[PDB]
C-alpha cells in the first residue's frame, strides 16, 4: 500500500520485488472462483498524494 | 492483412466465466469482464472480457 510496493530493477528485468500482502481466502460453496486479498496499488495512492 | 488482423483468434475461441450478478443472481456467462484498465488520460476504458469479438 506504499509507493514502491512493486519494484523492478530495470524495465526489461524479468525478476521483480513484490510486497502486496496477498492473502488467499475461502471460496464460496458451489462457486468456482479464486478469492484473494491485496493492498490497494501504492502507485495509485502515491499518484493521488 | 498481416497476422495482427489475421489474429490468434482462430486458435483461441471465446469462453464463459462467473458474474456476480447476471440480473437475477449469478451465472456462468461469457460476458464476464476479467479486468479493467483506466490509465488513459482521455477517459477511454480498456475492458478485458471473457469472450472474443
Amino acid at each position: 500500500g506504499a509507493f514502491g510496493d512493486i519494484q523492478s530493477r530495470t524495465v526489461s528485468s524479468s525478476d521483480l520485488y513484490a510486497n502486496t500482502n496477498l492473502v488467499l481466502q475461502r471460496p464460496k460453496a458451489g462457486a468456482i472462483h479464486v478469492p484473494y486479498t491485496q493492498a490497494p496499488s501504492g502507485f495509485e495512492q502515491w499518484k493521488k498524494d | 492483412s498481416t497476422e495482427e488482423l489475421f489474429n490468434e483468434y482462430k486458435l483461441t475461441r471465446p469462453y464463459m466465466a462467473r458474474c456476480i450478478r447476471c440480473a437475477v443472481g449469478s451465472c456462468h456467462s461469457p460476458i464476464a469482464i476479467e479486468a479493467v484498465k483506466s490509465d488513459g488520460h482521455d477517459g477511454y476504458v480498456r475492458l478485458q472480457t471473457s469472450s472474443q469479438y
